[PDB]
């Protein structure tokens, strides 16, 4: 990302917690299965 | 459980019963 | 809070003074407080941190159920204003015996009592919100005291250092606590040339 | 059902057939209806294989698998089922609160052995206190604890200036002495309906005991049949036997709000769902189909009666019913064969 | 598909940078007429307030009063609010600074280079130069002789913006005297600022003592010599009262009337009380009874009332005394001593003179003049001057300003521009060339050949005449030490800071999102 | 948004103030949006955010990205139940090797 | 939160006379019931006076199935 000719993150330090990757694809996976899950829609003109 | 289904068949014919049941409607403003 | 494994923000006291630049933003291993000393003419430094943390308002006892007294006579009147300065006499004594050097109260002052707080050498803070009082007591290690009568020594708060800072070049100024022993609370003070920054 | 029963007669509606004749049919067949149902009920206690939750075990795994949880069945099934096996005897839905905690992975969602706040609320030392207590006591006030704050309205006359002194100090006296009757009840956990006092907070947390004020009142009857102790209003009347005890008391973040616990209480006979999502609109759908679940196993353990699934009872009754229809001559005979194939929908 | 209500706005990339740029140059362009020692001034004029309308050269307050509605522009404007807390003037500066940034950066944005290198080039450069500037500054310590030299210098400098630049050494010699007076105390409020008609503005002055603003009671005395005094905030005229608010119930009004009676010597001992300590002069916030005041006459006790926290804050610095309550042990409250009290009357109303104060602490100018508008604007002026200057005893290092200093940093970057080799380089040639506008801006306004003379300038800053700036009334190159035309270092370190900030933040934007107004 | 090289958005408050932030939470709580699923996913990035952290600077990102596909694949007429199922499996094989 | 007419009818029932003075709990006119319990039908708090009385008493009939409007008709046919 910073123009530095090692993809080695781990020697650029670059680093992320477990949970914070965890969290977001399983919240993401469950939010996006709903999303697949609706079919109807009734919206009350304004 | 069995009584899911027993009541769903009572209420839908006493439904069927209710509304067929009716000739005509009254409508007040 | 390792022997737990987590941690409440609410001792994290977030706090960002536009002026400045971004560098200088800082962390206070203590508490800022958005007032200034209760008196004007009260040193701006204090090298001692003997503190006292208080939530009764330097007044008059006045018991919040509907109530109101009747004066009659002359004497009644007379006796009435004795207590008046009498009773202010006490409060001062009383923080004064305590040993204690600096005080703070959650709500406003009697000016009456302004000034004799004054006259013993004893700064104080002046309507302090609950959140940062309570702050201010776990990083002096104080309590919260809430009659003159009952406050004692033990639980007088300490600190390093407390010192009133004039930061904006031409604006109203801010109170800070260099408490120098182990806080459960911190805060960090921000500083830039942006409201939004 | 209802709308493919009405479907189904109404081509015959079409000719001019009394409605009596077409209801007294449907009656009849409903009846019968009802009857093969029961007769082809099928029982567990009778067999051998069965353990006393494994048909509410698996009745939570059919009910469940089409809301919006249907692949944490597995999952869903086990706390449901733990959960209302601690619900006997009384058999209502109030007792284990629902607590959609906004955030997390619904997966992550807990059931705690015990009894949890979304709720609490910030007086002067609430953060000051210590938040854990490894075997406390629980005292339940429902008094408030404040200086009169809203109670009896008095107007009060007083020529002495030393009586007046003697007055405001007997009220904080009132307050003093109700807090030093909480301290000397042992207990170290308060829990109020009404609001406490900022400086009865400073007492209990000088003295290490925990507070906490305003909780609504479902959870607090939660607590008090979950620990045992019974809420109390008069401070003095006090007693070890009214204190509910807890295995452990703790209150922990999850996302951003602030909880308390207290849980593994041996005789509890309510729990509670803290319900991880990170959907508001979740909190709803999940608690929708938890509410589902866990009538439908009040239902089952009330009734140890279970048929299969699938839509397989109706087609059974199709049967049944279109196999009968050919005894009964007549227009009777044409109402029972659409019976059938309205009840073929499913 | 239609995502927002109604009266909502999405633009993205292209619309978004167009339109926060036309809202930094319109700013920028609006306020650059304010700068240069032969700088203009704005007409600022109110919807509808009877026309409250304030002649302006200081753009802080310029766009203060202007609405905006270009989120931009707004940032910027605050921005300038900040940096007025900060130094006083520069806001100029500062907005003008930052706007030829935008603009140049757009240019960029022509030339077509990602705008994350342009951050990155510019903070490289912004870096650079402020540490030139750093190495540029000059400290003056014990060195008072010197130091005062360039302390009024700095006054003659800012001041030579706003309209009192025709009356600059007068103004000077105000300021350098008043915030000397201060004792290094950075409290502007021991200087209060009284405005009133008539007079020219050379008639505008420092007393060589205090004023105040306050009508006499009655006949005390009109003078007062060797005069004591005393300050309380102990209210009168609200008859002190035991705030729970008791009742008095009697049986028979006799009872009323010696609780009047009772009432009237209270105040009256209190009254004695104030006199033990022996006092001819005393004030409070707080308004008074006349009963009080007609006690004091007894005493012939002069007594002012109704001075706010701000008067109290004065007369405290001015006088010494300790501003009091109870009055209950004399030996422990600290009297108020002052040579001689007076009234005087100026122009229409007649003050409280205050001539021959033990502590030179705190000071008032009187402002005599020609308009509110002209009284306003010197008025604005003269604080900011004081603000910069006491800055200025706060920290003791001065800047050569002219634009010389900025050319010196446009030259630093412009070295180390070569040694960046990359795409960032042309943003640091963009950074100088933003940079050596200003004093380009300045000549134009003082309708000289901007063109030659910032060329010049250049080459003799490239040489090394790092002492080589601007002349403003024969528009050349020249020695800046000789014309003492400086600055305080924290204010330009402020200017470039803040400016740096202000484009960072800006073209870090590519998207405005407007919610429908309320 | 998403990234070092990222940038940032600024808003306009309903009462006319600004506000220049990166952080997508507040990105999607300062928005006023009317269509359904965008309050979805403003409350989607609030609850990431205020469990997690950052990580909303990309959350809404994959599920914008997987929502794109998931659509490539209904236009092959796949029933959206068994995506949903698949979507799943992969999610709980994705956390196990991570 | 009976009203006056219900509690008319609960004494009634147990024969025992309301008493608007709280203290005086005389036995002769106390209650007397065969038992009363809560319950739970169709998801609703049910307060029951479940009783035997030779002497006589005013029982009630409790209507159920699943449409509301059926009930209105089915109670008034009653």
């Amino acid at each position: 990302c910073l123009h530095k000719g090692t993809n080695d993150m781990k020697q650029q330090h670059v680093i992320e917690t477990l949970i914070g990757k965890k969290q977001q694809i399983s919240l993401a996976t469950q939010m996006v299965r709903m999303i697949l899950k609706i079919d109807d829609i009734r919206k009350p003109g304004e | 459980p069995a009584m899911v289904r027993i009541n769903a068949l009572t209420a839908a014919s006493e439904a069927a019963c209710l509304i067929v049941s009716v000739d005509e409607t009254i409508k007040n403003p | 809070d390792m022997e737990r494994r987590d941690v409440d923000f609410e001792l994290i006291k977030v706090e960002g003074k536009v002026g400045g630049r971004l560098e200088d933003t800082k962390l206070i291993k203590g508490v800022i407080v958005d007032k200034d000393f209760s008196h004007p003419q009260m040193p701006k430094k204090v090298e001692d941190a003997k503190i006292a943390i208080l939530t009764c308002p330097f007044e008059p006892p006045k018991p919040k159920t509907k109530h109101k007294l009747d004066v009659t006579s002359v004497e009644d009147y007379k006796a009435l204003q004795k207590y008046e300065k009498e009773k202010f006499e006490e409060m001062i004594q009383q923080i004064k015996e305590t040993g204690a050097n600096l005080a703070i109260c959650q709500w406003g002052f009697d000016d009456e009592a302004n000034h004799l707080l004054l006259q013993n050498n004893l700064p104080a803070v002046r309507w302090v919100g609950g959140p940062e009082i309570e702050l201010i007591a776990i990083a002096t290690g104080g309590r919260i005291v809430p009659r003159f009568s009952e406050l004692t020594a033990e639980k007088l708060g300490f600190a390093g250092l407390v010192q009133e800072i004039s930061f904006g070049t031409t604006k109203d100024k801010m109170l800070v606590i260099e408490q120098c022993k182990n806080s459960r609370a911190v805060t960090i003070f921000i500083r830039g040339g942006n409201k939004m920054i | 059902l209802a709308a493919e029963f009405l479907k189904q007669v109404k081509p015959y509606v079409e000719e001019g057939l009394h409605p009596q004749i077409i209801i007294r049919a449907f009656r009849t067949a409903t009846q019968l209806a009802v009857n093969k149902i029961k007769e082809i009920a099928v029982t567990v206690k009778k067999a051998d294989k069965v353990e006393q939750r494994k048909l509410l075990e698996k009745c939570a795994m059919t009910a469940l698998s089409s809301k919006l949880i249907s692949q944490q069945k597995a999952f869903f099934a086990k706390m449901v089922v733990d959960a209302v096996m601690m619900l006997d005897d009384l058999l209502q839905l109030k007792m284990i609160g629902i607590k959609k905690v906004q955030g997390g992975a619904l997966e992550d969602s807990q059931l705690v052995a015990g009894v949890a706040f979304k709720k609490t609320f910030s007086y002067a030392g609430f953060e000051m206190q210590p938040k854990k207590y490894h075997n406390p006591k629980i005292a339940l006030l429902n008094v408030e604890l404040e200086l009169k704050a809203e109670k009896d309205n008095a107007e009060i006359r007083v020529h002495t200036v030393e009586d007046y002194q003697a007055i405001v100090d007997a009220e904080w006296n009132i307050l003093y002495d109700k807090l030093e009757k909480i301290h000397h009840s042992g207990a170290k956990v308060v829990l109020s309906k009404l609001p406490i006092g900022d400086v009865a907070t400073q007492y209990f947390a000088d003295r290490d005991m925990f507070c906490a004020g305003r909780v609504p009142e479902e959870d607090l009857k939660r607590t008090m049949m979950a620990c045992g102790g019974s809420i109390q209003t008069s401070v003095n009347a006090l007693s070890a036997d009214v204190l509910g005890r807890c295995q452990v008391f703790e209150e922990t973040q999850i996302g951003g709000e602030r909880y308390n616990f207290f849980t593994g209480c041996p005789k509890a006979k309510t729990c509670t769902f803290i319900l991880r999502g990170g959907a508001e609109q979740f909190m709803e759908e999940t608690e929708r189909s938890l509410h589902d679940a866990i009538m439908i196993v009040r239902r089952a353990i009330k009734n140890d009666s279970v048929v299969a699934g699938g839509g397989a009872i109706e087609m059974e009754l199709s049967k049944y019913l279109r196999d009968y229809s050919r005894t009964i001559p007549g227009k009777q005979q044409l109402l029972i064969g659409a019976y059938a194939k309205a009840l073929e929908i499913i | 598909v239609n995502i927002f209500k109604a009266g909502a706005d999405e633009e993205r990339a292209e619309t978004a940078r167009l339109t926060s740029f036309i809202g930094a140059i319109a700013i920028g362009d609006l306020v650059k007429s304010t700068l240069g020692p032969k700088g203009m001034d704005k007409i600022l004029l109110s919807s509808g307030r009877d026309a409250s309308l304030m002649v302006t050269n200081d753009g802080a307050t310029i766009l203060k009063n202007i609405g905006v509605d270009n989120p931009a522009a707004k940032v910027l404007v605050d921005m300038s609010r900040v940096q007025d807390d900060e130094v006083g003037d520069g806001t100029t500066s500062v907005t003008v600074l930052a706007a030829e940034l935008l603009r140049e950066a757009e240019s960029l944005i022509a030339k077509k280079i990602h705008p994350q290198t342009i951050i990155a080039g510019w903070r490289e450069a912004t870096k650079a130069a402020r540490e030139a500037l750093l190495s540029s500054a000059v400290d003056h310590g014990s060195d008072e002789v010197k130091f005062r030299q360039d302390l009024m210098n700095i006054a003659g400098t800012t001041l030579s913006s706003k309209l009192l630049t025709h009356h600059k050494d007068h103004f000077t010699k105000l300021a350098v005297e008043a915030v000397l007076r201060l004792k290094g105390s950075g409290n502007l409020e021991a200087i209060h600022i009284i405005k009133k008609l008539g007079g020219s503005l050379a008639d505008s002055y420092l007393d060589e003592g205090f004023l105040l603003d306050k009508k006499i009671g009655v006949n005390q005395p009109k003078r007062i010599e060797n005069a004591k005094i005393l300050i309380a905030n102990t209210g009168m005229d609200t008859d002190k009262i035991k705030i729970f608010g008791s009742r008095v119930r009697v049986d028979s009004t006799a009872k009323v009337a010696e609780i009047e009676h009772a009432e009237k010597e209270k105040m009256k001992e209190k009254v004695e009380r104030i006199l033990k300590h022996g006092i001819n002069c005393f004030i409070n916030r707080q308004l008074i009874y006349n009963y009080p005041e007609q006690l004091f006459g007894a005493a012939g006790v002069m007594a002012i009332e109704h001075a706010d926290f701000a008067g109290v804050e004065r007369l405290a610095l001015v006088t010494g005394g300790e501003i009091a309550s109870t009055f209950d042990h004399p030996e422990l409250v600290k009297l108020g001593s002052c040579k001689l009290i007076e009234e005087v009357m100026i122009g229409e109303d007649k003050l409280i003179h205050f001539s021959g104060v033990a502590l030179g602490e705190a000071c008032t100018i009187v402002l005599r003049g020609a308009t509110q508008q002209i009284l306003d604007e010197a008025e604005r002026s003269l604080h900011d001057a004081l603000c910069v200057l006491a800055q200025t005893v706060k920290d003791s290092r001065t800047v050569y300003g002219g634009g010389c200093s900025e050319m010196l940093m446009a030259h630093a970057v412009t070295q180390l521009a070569n040694r960046t080799p990359g795409k960032e380089a042309v943003a640091m040639e963009s950074y100088a060339k933003a940079l050596r506008m200003l004093p380009t801006i300045i000549a134009d306004n003082a309708g000289y050949d901007s063109a030659d003379l910032v060329a010049q300038l250049r080459a003799a800053h490239s040489e090394g005449n790092t002492t080589a700036g601007l002349d403003m009334r024969e528009g050349t190159i020249g020695d800046m030490a000789i014309l003492g035309i400086t600055e305080s270092f924290q204010v330009k370190r402020q200017v470039l800071l803040s400016a740096a900030e202000a484009a960072e933040v800006i073209l870090r934007v590519d998207n405005i999102i407007k919610a429908a107004p309320r | 948004s998403l990234g070092p090289n990222g940038l940032d958005k600024m808003m306009v408050d309903k009462d006319g103030d600004v506000t220049v932030t990166n952080d997508g939470a507040t990105i999607l709580s300062m928005m006023d949006v009317d269509h359904q699923i965008a309050k979805l996913m403003v409350e989607l990035s609030k609850s990431q955010d205020d469990e997690i952290g950052d990580g909303t600077t990309g959350v809404v990102v994959l599920a914008g990205a997987l929502l794109e596909e998931a659509e490539q694949l209904l236009d092959r007429g796949i029933h959206p139940i068994r995506i949903a199922d698949g979507y799943e499996q992969a999610a709980r094989v994705a956390i196990e090797h991570l | 939160l009976n009203s006056k007419w219900d509690l008319r009818r609960l004494c009634k029932t147990v024969g025992a006379t309301a008493l608007p003075r709280l203290t005086p709990p005389v036995l002769e006119e106390m209650g007397h019931c065969d038992s009363v319990y809560l319950s739970e039908v169709g998801d609703t708090q049910v307060v029951v006076f479940k009783h035997e009385k030779e002497d006589g008493a005013i029982s009630t009939i409790v209507l159920r199935g699943s449409t509301d409007n059926l009930m209105d008709d089915i109670e008034r046919a009653v």
